[PDB]
């Protein structure tokens, strides 16, 4: 700061330390898991 | 007096005698407070909770002047949650219908 | 015990049973509240005459 | 930034029907079979003249997911439906070819722990 | 539900702004609701009149 | 355990009860002492799987 | 060098003797040193460890009375998930304490198991004894560790006592179990513990977790016990127990329980710990 | 139970029970709640006459 | 009890210190009750629970009349047992997500979910109601979707999200959304679309209550709590930075 | 001893995902396991938990 | 099936709620679609009349 050093980057608190934990990152595509199950089970019996 | 109001209606305890358990003591270089407890706030936090203080609707909470803390607007008493909703509320609320907005909008 | 609140009231609500005081103080009994004249280092600056 | 510039300065309603003597006839936006058609047109002749995806394919979705979010998006109001497929270059939020991707790779990698 | 009470009868009448209301009638509750949301103010009762 | 705290009404639901009774089904060996346990779930309005 | 003059004060109704002597110091060399602390009732009766004496009718009664209090710790800790108290690290620490009363007795009983090539056949009415009057010995601090363990491995056994381990023992290690069944014996048929097991069970368990250790079972002679130096309660052998910038001045600020709570002539921007600044939005 | 349930045919034996539990949940009402210098002091609900 | 019933048929035995015999027994006190309730209250003395096993044995506790620790204090331990029992089956020995019921107005068919951002500036509240006639649509106060967000594809999908994340087709459904926070000429930027989305989420899951499984999978539902920092005239610009400092 | 570790995870892994086939409506998983599990997670098959992919 | 008459638990079987595919659409209840300037005179008025009120009625 004044006539100081910056401190190095981790000398700080999280800079997304308010954002929770599903949020980063964010887990998308919910919609497509069934499918590619019973897709991956037809392919098992083929 | 006007003063004859401010006498001590009673005697004060002595200080007798050591200091309490776990009490802050200062060796070379230590980093005190006497505010923060020595034993409870070095307990984990898993376990205790990061409740500061018993954990009630907060209507029951007034912010004291002159101190940093909160204090109950009847000194000592408690009524927990159960007690201010109707009996068996859902996550207790006034019914058990809707919740705050939802009552509002299908009220509207 | 130390004290939390104080309020003036008026002595009939506590004051010693009838039947532990002497009898009628007012007839038997001059008394005066009055302050100590010599310094007091500790109790009561007022006391019963 | 400004989508709006060249547009007139009017704000007066307008009806056709008596401020002319035109026989009025109502134009909608496109309906989905419309709507489709023209997607599909746009798109694929698109990359097929070299001005879309190209190589890069696989990071956009598949027409499918396109058309039907697309379809949210303009409402199927044709200028809307351009302009928004146009913008599906930013998409940011869309997820699929990345479990597409992840699925297909899982199953390549049981294919060699089964040869193996 | 099933609570007997006398309601004034609503009387109908288009001339009339507001409501009308008459001679007492008895009748059954067919349905209050307490809550503040489906009983807004001023609050209703279903009712069934006896008579008709 | 029946909620006590906001926080707690936040952890409790009746189809999720199901799971831990069932859990607590699988357990045990026996018709008769099953039978106990779904009683009690079926009594307490429990979502039954 | 305008030295301060600073006037004494007398005692007053409301400001009596030892407050002042407490509160104001005349010597203005001492002014802003630090905060001292004091104990009443309980807080003193708690630092200053007065052993009760036996007294007349009413210390025998609340002998009497007593019932148990491994049991009423654990349930005044636990009580604060009641809804109106608070989770105490001090109720746990209480708790602990009437757990481990007895412990470093467990401690000295694990030496005399583990610790001692040859003890003799452990079976037998002699060193039995020799073992239980030590043991009750290290109980009630009649005797140091040291000196019971000295005791026990110089006790008397058997004559030409070599010459007959030679007939058993090829390096002189017996084996370790009559030892232990011994061990657990002793504290059984003394009193030594409220609920039966807990003797077996720790002495058993202390033994399980030293068995990983390199070179287990020897030793420094001058950390095995007591004495005027010692290790750090993690290291102790059969012992229980084996923003970034701106953290110092926020100190206060996480959630903290308080001991005198802050206030507004020492502190200027705390608000309390209760307050959450930014508020997340719950149903 | 009211109506007997058609399960309660298999409901298992009163043996090795020593456990009971309807018994040993059961308190008496003295020690339901206790008397604290709370209650002692606590106002009126009603407005007092004279005090 | 087989182990139990074989130990006790074979009786004592010729090794020396009865050797074997010894082996036996203290192996067996290792399966005992008495040895379970040790070993919670040692696991215990090092502080290897949390609140939760804490309030478990606390309402274990609170079940036991006075006669019932009057007989379990006999055995001087079994009352340890009650108390401990669940910590010490946990030592020696998962709700996943809340499914609700559905909150919704059995005239209207609307629920009503509420998302924010900076606690301030944004709170939105989304109606939502099922379209039978498959003509869906969205608008915020009382604007079309498409003209509030200002055409802004990236926003928009946002709104969108919740609808793919519960596999149903938006088309199906109506929501109208309301601002309640700081009103402004122009919600279009993506905090406010963030706020529009968890609102429009929080609405579908009052309305389908399974679906609230894969929203909140996705982090929908959560909300995060960021804030401008507050105004201040410490700072030049009022927030952020501090003033110049000169060396004496 | 990691080697060993690693290669008995990853096989009874491939057993897990390897003995799917009449596992679509199959005893080998529970209903309720059907209903919370059956989501892309941090433990399940995440996108990347990390940043600089 | 619309949305609501889905069964979406795997494990069980649930009442269908009766507003299901019963509630029809228009535009005219619901979504909230308006003009501006109705808006604008609502509000407005809604704020001056705060103080209009007959306190004693029959």
């Amino acid at each position: 700061r004044r006539g100081k050093p910056r401190p190095r980057a981790g000398m700080f608190p999280d800079k997304y330390r308010r954002v929770p934990m599903l949020l980063k990152p964010q887990q998308g595509g919910q919609q497509y898991f069934n499918h590619f199950l019973i897709r991956s089970t037809n392919d098992r019996l083929t | 007096y006007y003063w004859s109001r401010y006498r001590m209606p009673t005697q004060m305890p002595k200080f007798d005698g050591p200091a309490p358990v776990a009490a802050p003591q200062s060796m070379n270089s230590t980093k005190t407070n006497e505010f923060i407890d020595p034993i409870d706030d070095k307990f984990p936090m898993s376990i205790r909770g990061p409740l500061v203080r018993p954990d009630v609707p907060e209507d029951q909470y007034v912010d004291s002047w002159y101190i940093c803390t909160s204090m109950t607007h009847h000194m000592g008493d408690y009524r927990p949650w159960s007690a201010s909703a109707p009996p068996n509320a859902f996550r207790f609320r006034p019914f058990n219908e809707f919740d705050a907005k939802g009552r509002e909008y299908v009220q509207y | 015990q130390g004290a939390v609140a104080t309020a003036e009231i008026p002595a009939f609500f506590n004051e010693r049973p009838a039947w532990e005081r002497p009898p009628l103080e007012e007839t038997l009994y001059v008394t005066t509240n009055k302050e100590r004249y010599d310094d007091v280092r500790g109790g009561d600056i007022y006391y019963d005459d | 930034t400004d989508r709006f510039a060249n547009s007139l300065d009017e704000y007066a309603p307008y009806d056709p029907e008596k401020d002319s003597h035109f026989h009025p006839i109502q134009i909608g936006n496109f309906d989905e079979y419309e709507y489709r058609s023209f997607l599909r047109f746009l798109i694929n002749s698109g990359e097929l003249a070299g001005l879309g995806w190209g190589p890069l394919w696989h990071a956009s979705s598949d027409f499918e997911r396109k058309l039907y979010k697309i379809g949210f998006l303009s409402g199927r109001n044709p200028q809307g439906v351009v302009d928004h497929y146009h913008q599906e270059l930013v998409w940011r939020y869309d997820y699929q070819r990345t479990r597409q991707k992840q699925y297909l790779l899982k199953r390549r990698m049981e294919g060699m722990s089964r040869g193996a | 539900e099933g609570l007997p009470v006398r309601a004034r009868r609503p009387i109908f009448s288009s001339s009339a702004e507001q409501r009308i209301a008459g001679g007492p009638q008895r009748a059954v509750i067919i349905q209050y609701h307490h809550q503040p949301f489906f009983n807004p103010e001023p609050r209703l009762v279903k009712v069934a009149f006896q008579c008709d | 355990l029946e909620p006590c705290t906001p926080r707690e009404w936040l952890q409790f639901s009746h189809r999720n009860l199901a799971y831990a009774y069932n859990g607590a089904l699988r357990a045990c060996h026996s018709l008769p002492s099953m039978l106990l346990l779904y009683k009690e779930m079926k009594q307490r309005g429990v979502k039954v799987d | 060098a305008k030295r301060r003059v600073i006037v004494p004060i007398h005692p007053t109704p409301n400001f009596p003797a030892h407050f002042i002597k407490s509160a104001f110091t005349t010597d203005p060399l001492k002014e802003k040193q630090k905060a001292r602390f004091s104990s009443g009732g309980e807080a003193m009766r708690e630092v200053q460890d007065i052993p009760k004496n036996l007294e007349g009718e009413r210390s025998r009664r609340d002998l009497a009375s007593r019932g148990d209090t491994e049991f009423q710790a654990l349930v005044e800790f636990i009580e604060g998930a009641s809804y109106d108290q608070l989770i105490s690290g001090r109720r746990f620490k209480k708790v602990y304490d009437v757990l481990s009363e007895n412990d470093d007795m467990f401690i000295w009983l694990c030496h005399t198991a583990m610790s001692v090539l040859n003890p003799g056949d452990m079976r037998s009415r002699l060193i039995y004894n020799h073992l239980r009057i030590l043991a009750e010995s290290v109980a009630s601090g009649e005797m140091t560790q040291r000196t019971a363990f000295r005791f026990f491995e110089s006790a008397v056994r058997s004559p030409a006592y070599r010459e007959i381990a030679k007939r058993q023992l090829e390096g002189g290690a017996a084996t370790r179990l009559a030892g232990i069944s011994a061990a657990a014996d002793v504290m059984r048929r003394m009193g030594l513990t409220r609920r039966p097991m807990s003797s077996y069970f720790e002495l058993y368990q202390r033994i399980v977790e030293r068995s990983e250790a390199m070179t287990p079972w020897g030793f420094p002679p001058l950390f095995q016990f007591e004495e005027r130096l010692s290790l750090e309660p993690r290291l102790k052998f059969f012992s229980r127990a084996s923003g970034h910038v701106m953290t110092p001045h926020t100190t206060l600020h996480g959630r903290r329980i308080f001991w005198i709570p802050p206030t507004w002539n020492r502190a200027g921007r705390f608000l309390g710990p209760h307050v959450t600044l930014y508020p997340g939005m719950t149903p | 139970s009211n109506t007997e349930h058609f399960l309660d045919k298999y409901e298992p034996k009163r043996n090795a029970d020593t456990v009971a539990d309807k018994y040993r949940t059961t308190k008496q009402i003295t020690e339901i709640d206790k008397w604290t210098r709370y209650d002692s002091a606590r106002a009126d609900n009603y407005r007092p006459l004279s005090i | 009890l087989s182990r139990t019933i074989t130990a006790e048929a074979v009786g004592l035995d010729n090794a020396p210190g009865h050797y074997t015999n010894f082996l036996e027994w203290m192996g067996r006190l290792t399966e005992t009750r008495a040895f379970k309730t040790e070993h919670a209250l040692f696991e215990f003395s090092r502080r290897k629970f949390n609140r939760d096993d804490v309030r478990v044995m606390f309402e274990n506790y609170r079940l036991m009349s006075k006669a019932t620790l009057l007989a379990d204090s006999a055995d001087s331990y079994s009352h340890f047992y009650t108390v401990l029992k669940d910590f010490a089956r946990k030592v020696a020995g998962q709700i996943g997500v809340r499914i609700d019921e559905a909150e919704v107005d059995p005239e209207t068919g609307i629920a009503v979910g509420r998302g924010c951002a900076d606690g301030e500036k944004y709170h939105f509240t989304a109606l939502l109601r099922e379209n039978r006639d498959h003509n869906g649509i969205i608008t915020v106060m009382g604007k079309p979707l498409s003209l509030v967000l200002d055409n802004k594809a990236w926003l928009m999908e946002m709104v969108l999200m919740p609808f793919d994340e519960a596999n149903l087709d938006y088309r199906d459904f109506d929501a109208h959304i309301v601002s309640e926070g700081h009103a402004m000429p122009s919600i279009a930027n993506e905090i406010a679309a963030f706020a529009l989305r968890m609102a429009v989420a929080n609405a579908l899951v009052k309305l389908i209550p399974l679906t609230r499984i894969p929203l909140k999978k996705s982090g929908l539902l959560s909300v995060d709590r960021r804030r401008e920092r507050g105004q201040f005239p410490g700072y030049l610009d009022g927030k952020k930075v501090k003033r110049r400092f000169a060396k004496r | 001893t990691d080697r060993i570790r690693r290669y008995f995870r990853e096989l009874e892994a491939v057993h897990t995902s390897g003995s799917a086939s009449a596992r679509g409506s199959g005893g080998g998983t529970t209903a309720e396991h059907k209903q919370q599990d059956q989501f892309y997670s941090p433990e399940n098959q995440p996108i990347s938990l990390h940043r600089n992919n | 099936l619309s949305p609501l008459e889905v069964q979406r638990d795997v494990g069980r079987l649930e009442p269908i709620p009766s507003y299901a595919g019963k509630i029809n659409a228009d535009r005219s209840v619901f979504p909230f679609q308006w003009k501006t300037e109705d808006w604008y005179e609502y509000e407005v008025a809604k704020v001056r009349n705060r103080r209009f009120v007959f306190e004693n009625t029959e």
